[PDB]
RNA sequence: UGAGGUAGUAGGUUGUAU
DNA sequence: ATACAACCTACTACCTC
């Protein structure tokens, strides 16, 4: 008793039926059907009552809306619920409900009583039911590797997320602290005001007339000895926190030109501050990036993480970028690289190796490993326990510790 | 701390009416939407290509399995997937002698080369076309390596009008003649015979035999007039919108040319999917913003083709871009647009440098894990691990899109769910999704073929003219 | 170009003041 | 033509699926 027995009607619910048996015989079961295993030229229906009586171990029903109430399905039920009572096999029988527009009410008394099996919202799902009821039951079955492959892909084909939190560390460093005023001041001439705004001890910028500073006129008497004796006016002042909100207006100078010169000075100060940390730079096609030396950490492990390593002969490096922005809160976003240099203090000429170099080594690192390196870069780089400033006497605040986010969802490995 | 929603996964519609996630999986168990008897191929090549294609086509008859199934689905082979017959006694071949190949292949300027060894494909491809009676679905030109190597627009030889890439230049001369070809490289029939130093292949195939045949199965059967899949929850009559701007180069001024894509469902519940194509040229240099008249021809083009598709006009029209609109743009887009329809321009973008770690795993971020900035800017990240396949779409840690809606008003949530569905409609692959929108994908292509040429006048809509 | 992804390298446009 | 920010494309070289 190995065969499966599947009732339909017989020209509607063709492509149901053979769909089914080719799957069940995928997995090792063996089916018989009409449409497949009838020979031509035999007493049909005594061949069907054969097979049912001496043959088959499961009993599975094509219920829709043709096979309700078939004379030759009909017949086919009544023969099976009689073995099935010799039998004393409560689960012989197994309705398979794949019409919608037939009512789960309109059944015949038949099957009135089973329970069927949902083949309506999808097929694939059936048949995992199917398969799992089979396995319950222990439904005789001989199979080798392609029939565990479709065994696993129909398991497979339905899973999903599952309903757990989930934390997520991101690159972006959110700016705490700002400085009270931003700062107009009117240089007039100043001996050119400096015209190279680039080497200043502090960052600084030329709008109309005004040097756009958050810090005081005579922080830069060394540089501009003219403002030594230029009246302390530095007008305008517009608060940060109404600067920040959207409020300023004006034609002096618009709101989105204010933004992108705060941004502009936050860059400014990124990288003046980078300088005087004593960190290795490297000039980019859109970009400048910062990188350890081989002495700079003993040795190079900080916090077990690891920042300088040897890929074959040529020593690699983390390193960070920095970009201010403000868009959709004053955050600065940062950017991890790999960068390769052949001796202690050195770098490689030929960017194609490097670019080579840096695609072969991060191809073996993965997001645990690339959070650990950021997160003990940005540590270095943190100043005090909590924070670390940018130099403006004024300064601001970015947290060492990059912004959180938090899931609804989540896997299992 | 910031919350990040959860987008539910869309759903692709295979045969019988079943639906699923995966077009890998969708096709093993279901099939294909529609069907055809065979597919009838030509070929074009050195009796070598013939050979190795030839091998191929015999190899992929049978089952082909990877190392590890559960990521990569095996492939039952042709006949049990697409339910039909793609053989090697179907083949009808045409010769391209080694010594024709070698007479152009050697010329000093890439672009002469170029030219004459693209004719030299393109006219036996043409002239069985009109001069035979033969019937041929797909040409399946296989392209040695020598031809590749030097075909491309920085390539030079190793010391002794249109493009200067092969492969455009191929597609673009043939836009007159519809004929649907695809090119292959002999390394890529035959990994295993093609080796650099030490005996050891070039391109390793082994562990991803499986997904070879897959992708190279679904586009032939999508270039031969198949159906693979299409998308279940597509909504009403909204219809989806896709511009791409390209560089035309050298060949007539500085000048840009935006290509669209169009995407929407039809009365028989059907999806249609074609692109908009004359590219619209913008003569200034760096700007990729249209002109009001080409503004307006465009969007008048769309809307014709939606009502004469459909029988109405459309409720909502969305337009996806890379760019940011102007006002001029849409105040010349709003002036052909009827009152009833609702017109919304996003801009996608993935280049806002934000990568989300998991604190503890050693996998990336889920896939469809969205972070609303506002109510007209979100990041949704297209790439990311999936469950099902156990897998991330990408090895390192993924980049997201960042959506916005740059122009008119509407749900940031459905403008995500409708982008999330939109990455699942790659007819050119066969994967579970990719990470940009498929019609600023397509529109790209189109571009890409159209820009390569300047004797384009009336180009196909179809994009297996194109792919 | 079987196909996606991640990087790097060049160029350009707009706006703000000289 | 100089300085910046904020956007844009064309072109390779690796990596895996
Ligand atoms: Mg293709």
């Amino acid at each position: 008793r190995n065969k499966i027995f599947i009732s339909h009607a017989t020209p509607d619910d063709n492509d149901f039926t053979r769909w089914l048996a080719l799957k069940l015989i995928g997995l090792g079961y063996e089916v018989w059907c009409d449409i497949l295993f009838l020979d031509k030229g035999v007493d049909f229906w005594s061949n069907i009552e054969k097979v049912i009586r001496e043959d088959t171990c499961k009993f599975l029903l094509v219920s829709s809306s043709y096979s309700n109430q078939r004379e030759g399905v009909l017949k086919e039920l009544a023969v099976a619920a009689k073995v099935k009572k010799q039998l004393k096999d409560d689960k012989f029988i197994i309705p398979l409900a794949i019409d919608e527009q037939l009512s789960y009410d309109d059944i015949n008394i038949d099957i009135v009583r089973l329970n069927a099996i949902d083949f309506k919202m999808s097929w694939a799902r059936g048949l995992k039911d199917i398969l799992e009821a089979f396995e319950k039951q222990k439904v005789p079955k001989e199979v080798a590797s392609k029939s565990n492959l479709l065994y696993q892909q129909i398991f497979l084909h339905d899973k999903s997320v599952i309903e757990k939190e989930e934390i997520y560390d991101s690159n972006w460093l959110s700016i705490l602290s700002f400085p009270e005023e931003l700062r107009f001041h009117e240089y007039n001439w100043m001996l050119p005001k400096r015209f190279d705004v680039r080497e200043l001890t502090f960052p600084a910028v030329r709008y109309k007339n005004y040097l756009c500073t958050f810090a005081w006129a005579y922080d830069f008497t060394y540089h501009l000895p003219k403002t030594e004796t230029y009246h302390k006016s530095k007008t305008i002042r517009i608060p940060t926190e109404e600067i920040l909100s959207g409020s300023y207006d004006s034609n002096f100078i618009r709101n989105a030109e204010c933004k992108r010169l705060i941004v502009q000075l936050l860059n400014k100060a990124f990288e003046l501050r980078m300088k005087d940390k004593e960190v290795q730079e490297y000039e980019m096609s859109n970009k400048t990036a910062y990188w350890l030396e081989k002495g700079k950490l003993e040795k190079d492990k900080f916090e077990k993480t690891m920042l300088v390593g040897k890929q074959k002969d040529k020593n690699w490096h983390f390193a960070i970028s920095g970009a201010s922005k403000l868009y959709p809160f004053p955050v600065l976003m940062i950017s991890s690289h790999i960068f390769f240099t052949a001796d202690g203090k050195k770098l490689i000429d030929s960017s194609s190796v490097q670019h080579s170099s840096r695609r072969r080594q991060g191809k073996n690192w993965w997001n645990n490993t690339w959070r650990t390196k950021l997160l003990a870069f940005i540590k270095y780089l943190s100043d005090d326990d909590t924070s670390f400033y940018l130099e403006m006497e004024e300064k601001v605040f970015v947290s060492n510790e990059p912004v959180k986010f938090k899931g609804n969802v989540s896997y299992n490995i | 701390m910031k919350e990040l929603i959860y987008i539910e996964e869309p759903k692709i519609l295979f045969a019988h009416g079943q639906k699923c996630t995966d077009a890998r999986d969708g096709l093993a168990l279901f099939g294909p939407l529609n069907n055809l008897y065979g597919i009838k191929s030509g070929v074009i090549g050195t009796k070598q290509g013939l050979k190795i294609f030839r091998d191929y086509l015999d190899h992929i008859q049978k089952p082909i399995y990877n190392s590890n199934s559960i990521t990569r689905p095996m492939f039952p082979g042709f006949e049990a997937v697409f339910d039909c017959k793609w053989e090697s006694t179907g083949i009808t071949f045409k010769e391209v002698t080694n010594e024709d190949i070698g007479k152009f292949l050697y010329n000093s300027s890439t672009h002469k080369r170029t030219y004459d060894l693209v004719s030299l494909f393109i006219d036996k491809i043409i002239s069985a076309n009109k001069n035979e009676d033969e019937n041929v679905d797909v040409w399946f030109v296989i392209v040695p390596d020598e031809i590749y190597k030097y075909c491309r627009p920085n390539s030079v030889l190793p010391k002794e009008n249109y493009d200067a890439q092969f492969h455009d230049q191929f597609k673009a001369r043939l836009l007159k003649h519809t004929i649907p070809t695809q090119i292959f490289r002999e390394s890529t029939l035959a990994w295993r015979d093609f080796k650099n130093a030490f005996g050891l292949p070039i391109r390793d195939f082994s562990k991803i035999e499986g997904h070879l045949a897959w992708t190279i199965s679904t586009a032939a059967f999508y270039k031969a007039g198949g159906k693979p899949w299409k998308l279940s929850d597509v909504r009403n009559g909204v219809c989806y919108l896709g511009l791409v701007y390209k560089k035309v180069e050298k060949s007539k001024n500085p000048r840009n040319a935006c290509c669209a894509a169009q995407m929407f469902l039809d009365n028989g519940d059907g999806t249609v999917f074609k692109g908009e194509v004359g590219p619209w040229y913008n003569p200034k240099n760096g700007q990729y913003h249209l002109e009001p008249k080409e503004a307006k021809a465009l969007l008048s083009q769309s809307l014709q083709s939606y009502k004469e598709q459909i029988g109405e006009y459309p409720k909502e029209v969305f337009i996806h871009a890379k760019t940011r609109f102007n006002h001029q743009e849409w105040d010349a887009f709003l002036e052909v647009t009827p009152k009833e329809t609702n017109l919304v321009g996003v801009t996608i973008s993935k280049t806002k440098p934000l990568k989300l770690y998991k604190t503890e795993g050693d996998y990336t971020i889920l896939r469809g894990n969205a972070y609303v900035v506002n109510e007209r800017s979100a990041f949704l990240w297209t790439v990311g691990y999936v469950p099902k396949i156990q897998t991330a779409l990408s090895m390192e840690v993924p980049n997201p899109l960042f959506i916005e809606i740059n122009k008119g008003e509407a749900d940031i949530k459905q403008v995500l769910k409708d982008i999330l569905s939109l990455t699942k409609l790659n007819y050119n692959a066969c994967i579970f999704a990719d990470g940009e929108p498929v019609t600023l994908r397509f529109a790209d292509k189109i571009g890409e073929i159209l820009t390569a040429s300047t004797d384009i006048k009336t180009p196909p809509l179809a994009f297996k003219y194109y792919i």
